[PDB]
């Protein structure tokens, strides 16, 4: 679920013309660019790794946990692309999320 | 008085604590000899004032006008044309002088570079940096937070 | 294939980080160097940014 | 101590032993992600 | 509209204000008194 993000976020900055992220901070400050982007479930791969291939001993991360959080996706987007310091509010919202 | 979330920076690390969160410190220090007015709430509250005034005749001034519409064009079914319209006048009114409360009370810095966030947050209410008492720590218990 | 490009550094060095965030006026120039989009030592708390805002 | 040290960081790494150099680091065959670094580092410990 | 006018002559005012504070109390080093000053004004002018 993270790679649809990252890719969607990708040709969504493209779809707006910003081609480097970081031309916002050109108009803005650090502070002011925010990510509200919330999931129904999402992580819900990373989160069987955790209840049931771990319950097998399975080889699985020991991090997992870390990318079944609904807010990692927005982590990564940040970690990856953004570099802001702004909002970081995530919602769940279900089906209207 | 204030919440505020905010990111870290680029990195590779997601459970990791960062400086994000020092950003509602954020004032700019490039001009600092003489004292800013709008700290001052003997100030803003003059200011406030004469807009409370200068709302007054406006409501007067629109409630002139009223009569006039009515004194030449409606019937004696007057009652809720005064109603419906009057009422309305003062709706108008109180959200000028809310809006006015606002601008010099609420968010008299929203605007402002040299005051920050967490400065006004307590100078609304006459509060001083140094009123800020304790400090609730996250205090996980783990080195790096 | 390069829609996608993982940014390797944020706008700011580290020693640089807490300046940035606490002046609400700093803002990114292209580096001579690198090309690319940083924030300088002369921009974060300048008397230039206060003015040219 | 060769062959051991790397089949041990090259398998938490999940990339095979050539694209691991026994020239390179630790710190930047992972990266950045320190939670790896701790388990490379602790997982010597129990074996060396 | 009328708004926007009542905040012209607002500034105008205001302005006129600090012209009196400069002409009594500060120096020759007047000019970030100034800047800083009208500065403020506009800001707040912007503002309402």
């Amino acid at each position: 679920i993270t790679l649809f993000v990252l890719v969607s976020v990708v040709e969504a900055f493209i779809a707006s013309g910003i081609t480097d992220p970081y031309e916002m901070y050109k108009y803005v400050h650090v502070s002011e660019v925010g990510n509200c982007s919330g999931s129904g479930m999402g992580g819900v791969s990373a989160l069987r790794g955790m209840f049931k291939d771990r319950f097998k001993d399975e080889p699985v991360q020991n991090d997992i946990l870390q990318e079944s959080f609904i807010n990692t996706m927005s982590a990564w987007v940040n970690m990856l692309l953004i570099s802001s310091s702004g909002p970081i509010k995530t919602p769940v919202g279900a089906c209207a999320t | 008085a204030m919440a505020a979330t905010a990111t870290d920076k680029i990195g590779r690390s997601v459970p990791a604590p960062g400086k994000g969160i020092l950003t509602t410190a954020r004032e700019h220090h490039s001009s600092v000899k003489y004292a800013s007015p709008n700290l001052n709430m003997k100030y803003r509250k003059r200011q406030l004032v004469t807009r409370e005034a200068q709302i007054k005749d406006w409501v007067e001034n629109e409630l002139e006008a009223l009569k006039l519409e009515a004194e030449e064009i409606p019937s004696e079914d007057q009652n809720e044309f005064l109603l419906e319209r009057t009422r309305e006048i003062h709706n108008e009114a109180e959200s000028q002088l809310r809006a006015a409360q606002q601008q010099w009370g609420n968010d008299f810095y929203k605007r402002d570079p040299r005051i920050a966030p967490l400065r006004g947050a307590l100078a609304t209410y006459g509060l001083t940096i140094d009123d800020l008492g304790v400090a609730s720590f996250h205090g996980t218990s783990t080195k790096a937070n | 294939n390069k829609l996608f490009v993982s940014k390797e550094h944020a706008p700011y060095t580290d020693e640089l980080e807490e300046d940035v965030y606490l002046d609400p006026l700093a803002r990114v120039s292209k580096d001579k160097k690198s090309g690319s989009l940083t924030f300088n030592s002369k921009n974060i708390q300048s008397k230039d940014s206060y003015i040219n805002a | 101590a060769s062959l051991l040290l790397h089949v041990l960081v090259a398998h938490k790494l999940k990339k095979s032993l050539d694209s691991i150099p026994m020239s390179k680091t630790i710190k930047d065959l992972v990266g950045g992600k320190s939670t790896v670094q701790n388990e490379i580092l602790g997982d010597l410990g129990k074996e060396f």
